[PDB]
This record gives structure tokens, sequence and C-alpha cells, in this order.
């Protein structure tokens, strides 16, 4: 009934390690008791807990020219439009109208798709570098 | 027949200049240069004397110099005039003209 018992169970099960019990009780307090907790290798001397909120997936950008944050080499926007595609985007006419909605409302656009092929990629990078339209694939 | 910058086409061949390729859309999105494609709208800049369908009579070309026409996708001959690109088509190959 209490997270103190959760910490006690995780401490007893980890050969009396109180720090492991605390770092598991904190994880269960943050992501929920019936939540996803994954043990991973660490490159430091001490353990750490990383809470991933929202929708994070292990896919990078198609083109490195979409970077607008120089400090972390990241691509960051606020209040961005999202265009999702089941199939691969290759043609000019399949990506231009979404760019018209992005440009008319002056909102950033992130296009999550299977892949972005040469014509659409050329359009996106050329619009990003020439006029200043904010867009990432 | 009429000549454009000292070039008179022979028989029913006409010489046209393709229109400028579309670089930007209406809402401001610009297009890559490669994906612009071949422009199918052109302006006739030179006309020939016309092919002789029957002996003793010369049939002139339908189009005239200064007419906006719609070219076919295939059939043109490349002509380099004053370091500029022009295309020689037959009189019958032109799909139609824009009347205004």
């Amino acid at each position: 009934t209490t997270p103190e018992e959760i910490a006690q169970v995780a401490t007893i099960s980890a050969n009396g390690d109180k720090e492991i019990g605390n770092i598991i009780s904190d994880a269960m307090k943050k992501v929920g008791r019936k939540g996803v907790i994954t043990v991973k290798d660490g490159k430091t001397l001490n353990d750490e807990l990383e809470i991933i909120e929202g929708m994070k997936f292990d896919r990078g950008y198609i083109s490195p020219y979409f970077i607008n944050t120089s400090k972390g080499q990241k691509c960051e926007f606020q209040d961005a439009y999202v265009l999702l595609s089941e199939k691969k985007i290759s043609s000019i006419q399949s990506i231009v109208p979404a760019l018209e909605i992005a440009n008319a409302h002056r909102k950033p656009l992130v296009i999550i798709a299977e892949d972005v092929d040469g014509e659409a990629l050329s359009t996106l990078v050329l619009n990003r570098l020439k006029v200043g339209l904010q867009v990432v694939a | 027949g009429q000549a454009f910058r000292k070039f008179l086409p022979l028989f029913d061949r006409v010489l046209v200049e393709r229109s400028a390729a579309e670089t930007v859309t209406k809402g401001g999105i610009m297009l890559p240069e490669k994906s612009q494609g071949k422009v199918l709208q052109a302006t006739v800049v030179a006309v020939g004397s016309g092919s002789k369908g029957k002996g003793g009579e010369i049939q002139p070309v339908s189009v005239k110099v200064g007419d906006k026409v719609l070219l076919p996708e295939y059939g043109g001959t490349k002509v380099v005039l004053d370091d500029k690109d022009y295309f020689l088509f037959r009189d019958g190959d032109i799909l139609g003209k824009y009347v205004d």
C-alpha cells in the first residue's frame, strides 16, 4: 500500500542495496507501479534513472540540414504541425500541399513517414535553406 | 515564311521557344530545378513556308509567329540560336493554340 514497502522489497531483493531500492521506488513513483522500467548498461560509476515522457522513438532526421539548434545539434520547434504517412513519400505533389498549409499558417512541420525520397528531399532541403521554411522529416 | 534572329525554317517546320519553368507555387513554396520538367507551353517565334500537299499549290502553316501553343511531349529538334534554346517542331505535331 505504500512506496516505503516498495523500496523495502527492492532493497531486500537487491542484497540489501538501499540505493537500488530507492532508484526503483522512485521509478515506480514516477512512471507508475505497472509501468515500463528497463535496465540498461551504464558508462558511469554510479547508477542513474532516466524518465522518458511523451512519444520518443529511435529514429533520426533524414537530412542533417534541418538542424536549427546549434548548441545540441538538435532540431527543435514549438507548436509544430505533424504530417504522418503510411507509405513512402517521393513525388512533388504528395508533399507540396502540406508545405502550403505549413507556410500559410506559419507553423513548423514534422513529416513522419517510411522514407523521404529524392524529389521530396530536394524540395524540403531547398525550401529550408533558401526561403527559411521550418520543416523536418 | 518568317525568320527569328536570322533563321528561316524550311517546309512546314516551325521554331518555338518554351515558356519559363515554374520555380514557385502560389502559396510561396519553391520547386527544385530538376523536377520542374519540360515546359509544354511555348510561343511560336518562326514559321516555315509550308509543306506542299499537292503539286502546284503551297499550303501554309496553321500557326503564326506570336501564337501561344501547346507542344507535344516528344518530337522536338534542338536549335541553339544566340546561345539560347529553341525547338523545331512540325506543323502537324502541335496539339493546339491558346486563343485570347
